[PDB]
């Protein structure tokens, strides 16, 4: 129970935080929205990957400029079918992570 | 959850009946505990592994709580990760119960310690 | 000190939930109201001490306080809760500072626009300054990107969009994009068009007149 | 019933004095400090300046320090806001809250009570509006309403006969200072050549009626 | 995580308590550290006798 | 042990963040850091509060007020000055909250 | 330091002899080192002040020990009186597993408060 | 933080093994013995009950 | 997002120790870098990553970051260190936002200023336009509140003030207060004066003219 | 060497039209994206605009977006920053910066290189100083100049001559949009009456020239 408390009290609210908001993206019909939950969602990348494991982060937040480099121009459409193919990566992470510890 | 319990006797006894002399075994009780204690609750994580810690011992040639507070700490520091500093906790019960019991500690060749985690965690890893 | 609301503007529909964000730039203790005003008239407050609720006003509105976050939280929009709301914090009489703003807005389905175009009247070359007019009718959502192309090159920082509000019976918006150009430009180029890119428009729609 | 009340908001040239007074009613004002809280045209709230009557401090916002000058009078009950070189940024409607005083529940109700709110708008000079037509199955015709100040302008087509999708868009504030708003509306096609549609406009403030008939 | 805590410590201390008065008396005693349990068959006097043995010195 | 440490982790930051801030006023000597350091110290006090002990909060609260009052004026010599005597109402609450825990 | 520890055994043994609710004298003994002291060394000392009161007393052997030691544990006012809880607890505990009040707190109180 | 529970868990330890090595309603009045045998003879009544 | 900075203005002399200390609206991970501008001259950056020391930068400089908290500490200053200072996030390409800036300055004894009052030349009159102008030199701190009463009347929104930089010798500040009346409005009064409000001065000094 | 130089800032009526150029050398713009940001006089920094021509991608402030339009030209390794419908607000000093592209470090370099700088001012009219003497009452005595447009303006006492005491003051923007600056020197009461004190001022962009004396 302290071996695992002490990676879910590193980086999960790191993995919280993305899949908290990675619903925001799916629900948002605005560039307004999808742009914001994108800076919050790479915000907590940049957080989790400071704590092979590091370089799959370096391919998440690189898909996350994709997606907001989208809802940056007023495409918020192509944002949202843009931020689809995160989930299948973010959820690899977790469960490569989970793994691991 | 006891579908699990009832098999584990099974596997143990035949283990028990003919295991290779000077061989480690896997230590089905440890990844019994560390299942029961990982999705349950804290409090009730701890509280599991120390009845399962003395069913072994009620069930098995040696004094009681020799196992019981090996479980118990085995719960408390529990995936791989988790896995490799429960087993260290296990152990690190044994020797806090042989120096408080003042007895003699018998020879342990490094196998035994790595053979019994290696086969217990070809059993949890599934679960 | 600083305050930042989010989402400055969001839509939902009768019998929704909605939760408004307000994070503070330092600490605050609970120290936070939040105001509603309609459109035209004064704010009415809502939530004092960042959780408790003025009386007067429907118990739907709800506050919270996580550390330094506030959350105003509204169970069911009845429609009368349509308006702006606004954060604040009061921490002293010399430090008040208000949110951007969050503005509540009616849900439909989505519908496009109906693109016109106006060349300038005779009438108003004589003064001038030629001023034409790109037009859109009843649509939704509010967002619609109006790019003015002349001579098949864009032009930008000589034009102003200003949007209605949602009608009272069909909750669609309107948008007029005027470009302004001297006589003088205006004679040296043929062709003038406004390219609107709108959700409802499976590719952008061009209306153009050349003269 | 408590309420506040605003007056003294109108055209003033850029660099003149404007004088504001909050006639609070219902309530003395030595019990609760007077702040006022200017919103510019289609932006959020912002804080202006306060006044503690009791303590006889005040404080003003770093944009606008050195130039408001906020005073209260206990016997007429009133709080005043004197602005001196007023600038371009400063249009906006002034309302007058009011605050409680430390310790105990008032000061935690913040800014309870709120005034009806002046506009207060700097002018260079007033001048009509110059009404240009827009020339033309649905077909959308309209006239147009630039180079006009101030607000605001009604637009009416056929003298009000006709107000089945007439749009009236919001009057944007152009480069040179005056506001500009067009007025458009659908009509069927098959028409377009059968009636005539008049545009009508009027300015109160430069008494301007000008009656434009629009054309295919 | 205050009362986890303070369980850890609560019920390792029954465990060790019940070692001290579960000690085999014959001096020199040897372990078995490796956790093998006892055959099925004969598990159902195997506990009866292992109980009793611990209750006889648990009492006084 | 546990009950002391108890207190600690709720009402013990608080006063940190009043002592720690206390210092940089009587060490800042501008009217631009006095009130800033002033603006931390009242939202701890109220921070405190929340958590006859309330109306000592009061007398702290209302002291911080009127040497805010003096330092937005521009008088910093004084606000120090008036910083000087909140130092001692301060400390008497610290007296009173131990004897309580 | 060890003065109180003298005076604490001849105060106590002048109240038994004339006593038909008496302070527990050990217990604010122990907290008193168990306060100042690192956790690691105060728990250590109260168990040998609760093992010196079981020693002088007509009782078995480590039946005041375990109540002190999770009565320095548990541990102002607020402190005290969730600590002196804490001691009564062990010794509910400590029965329970052998399987066989207010005016001490009160009493108890009073000598811990000076201190 | 985590060695004193763990030293907790080893003193209370003692405290019950003590407990059922000198083993009648317990006398949970604190009342130590009026001032020097008391000491003696209840030492050596732990040692022989934990020969027995 | 937005990103505040404090302090905004501090001192401290050869061979201190300065903190500056930076807290961001949100959460920027480790996205933090300091910069230090000279008078005049393009930035250079000194911290990156919020904790890395760049190439070339002397290492006083440090870095530091607690949760959403920055801060950036030099070891002690040298006479090459006195200059803004400002606080920039990077989280992405299209959300930089800089801080408000802080400027260290030298430290010194206080000195109490010397009040100078000028009354408008008469070759000024012609044009239209009277300047009077208040005059402080060589004083310290920056801080001194100058005050216009014309009549006993306190004057408001018609005077500019200019502060010179330190200076290379004795770092002493220097004041300059204008008061602009037009023609009309300087005849029509007879007194002017400007007081002095500052930590040398025991009490304020008021210097004036009548005419 | 990796340097960035800008050109292009001058006077520039406002509602006119300026293009920044920032010529990079030493490195190539296709693996750094180049980002505008300015700087307001004695004011902090802001961003303005970036452009990534690696992927195409362009971005804008907020309160620019809609008249600026920044572009990149790998061929020439040059990025142009078009200005359009310049305003009051936008005279500030333009900043060429650089900064890697993810992932790796580069990209935690941030603005590692920067540019000279450009500064751009928007402008109503430029005319020369009209200097006004400032009689003494130690006494100080000056030479007051107003409406002056642009900057700057030297000041020197008996042709450079005297230069111990001089304080020049920092050009304040006045409201009408012309700076006008004090400059100010400390002389012995003694030697008040026995010397003349002549202040000259020369303007460069208006090319004037004005010799006023300062006498008691």
């Amino acid at each position: 129970h302290a071996a695992v408390a002490a990676a879910e009290a590193t980086i999960k609210p790191a993995f919280e935080t993305l899949n908290d908001n990675l619903k925001v993206i799916e629900k948002a019909d605005n560039a307004a929205q999808v742009k914001d939950a994108l800076t919050k969602m790479r915000a907590a990348a940049l957080d989790a990957q400071k704590a092979d494991f590091r370089h799959g982060f370096d391919i998440l937040v690189g898909q996350i400029d994709d997606a907001l480099k989208l809802a940056n121009e007023g495409k918020v459409k192509e944002a949202q079918a843009a931020a689809e193919q995160l989930k299948t990566t973010l959820a690899e992470l977790q469960k490569r992570y989970w793994a691991r510890t | 959850a006891l579908v699990y319990l009832v098999l584990l006797l099974f596997l143990s006894g035949l283990l028990q009946a003919l295991l290779p002399e000077g061989w480690p075994a896997p230590d089905l009780f440890l990844v019994y505990a560390l299942w029961l204690a990982a999705s349950r609750p804290p409090l009730l994580g701890l509280a599991l592994a120390f009845l399962v810690g003395l069913l072994q011992d009620l069930l098995g040639f040696g004094l009681l709580g020799l196992h019981a507070v090996g479980l118990l700490l085995a719960a408390y520091a529990y995936a791989l990760a988790a896995f490799a500093l429960a087993f260290l906790g296990k152990w690190f019960g044994y020797f806090l119960v042989a120096y408080w019991l003042r007895l003699d500690l018998p020879a342990l060749f490094p196998w035994l310690p790595l053979g019994e985690g290696l086969l217990s965690l070809a059993f949890f890893w599934p679960l | 000190i600083q305050m930042t609301q989010s989402p400055s503007s969001l839509s939902a529909s009768v019998g929704d939930r909605v939760t408004i964000t307000c994070r503070a730039s330092q600490s605050v203790s609970s120290a936070v109201a939040w105001y509603q005003q309609k459109p035209g008239k004064a704010p009415k407050l809502l939530i004092y001490s960042a959780s408790s609720l003025y009386s007067g006003v429907p118990s739907r509105f709800s506050g919270s306080r996580s550390g330094t976050d506030f959350t105003l939280t509204i169970s069911s929009l009845q429609p009368e809760d349509f308006a702006t709301y606004y954060c604040q914090q009061y921490l002293y009489y010399s430090l008040v500072t208000f949110g951007q703003g969050t503005k509540v807005e009616i849900k439909r389905t989505v519908a496009a626009p109906s693109v016109f175009i106006f060349p300038p009247s005779d009438e108003q070359l004589k003064s001038g300054t030629a001023s034409v007019v790109c037009l859109l009718n009843n649509f939704y959502p509010r967002e619609a990107k109006v790019q003015w192309k002349v001579d098949n090159a864009l032009q930008s920082g000589n034009s102003q969009e200003s949007v209605t509000e949602q009608d009272s019976k069909d909750s669609t918006y309107s948008l007029s994009s005027t470009l302004t150009l001297s006589k003088a430009d205006y004679e040296k180029h043929k062709v003038y068009a406004c390219e609107v890119t709108h959700q409802g428009l499976s590719s952008p729609v061009t209306k153009s007149f050349n003269r | 019933e408590v309420q506040l009340v605003e007056s003294g908001g109108g055209l003033v040239q850029p660099g003149g004095s404007l004088r504001l007074s909050c006639a609070a009613s219902g309530f003395n004002v030595v019990d609760f400090s007077l702040h006022w809280v200017r919103q510019a045209p289609g932006k959020g709230l912002e804080w202006v300046a306060y006044i503690s009557s009791s303590s006889g401090s005040t404080s003003y916002a770093d944009s606008v320090k050195g130039r408001f000058t906020i005073s209260a009078d206990t016997s007429k009950n009133t709080a005043y806001l004197q602005m001196n070189s007023l600038r371009a940024e400063d249009t906006a409607v002034y309302y007058c809250a009011r605050w409680g005083y430390w310790p105990g529940e008032p000061w935690w109700k913040a800014f309870d009570y709120w005034g009806q709110g002046t506009l207060v708008t700097v002018f260079n000079q007033i001048k009509g509006p110059s009404v240009f037509p827009l020339a033309p199955g649905t077909a959308a015709l309209g006239c147009l309403v630039k180079d006009y100040f101030p607000e605001p302008v009604t637009v009416s087509w056929n003298s009000g006969a006709l107000t089945s999708g007439v749009h009236t868009f919001p009057a944007v504030l152009q480069s040179s200072g005056l506001y500009s708003l067009s007025s458009v509306v659908t009509v069927p096609s098959s028409s377009l050549g059968t009636q005539t549609y008049i545009c009508n406009v009027n300015h109160k403030p430069s008494n301007t009626k000008v009656d434009k008939k629009v054309e295919p | 995580h205050l009362l986890p805590r303070f369980l850890l410590a609560l019920l390792l201390a029954l465990g060790l308590a019940l070692a001290a008065l579960t000690r085999p008396l014959a001096p020199g005693f040897a372990l078995s550290f490796s956790p093998l349990t006892a055959f099925p068959l004969h598990l159902g006097h195997r506990l009866g006798q292992n109980l009793r043995a611990a209750w006889s010195a648990l009492s006084a």
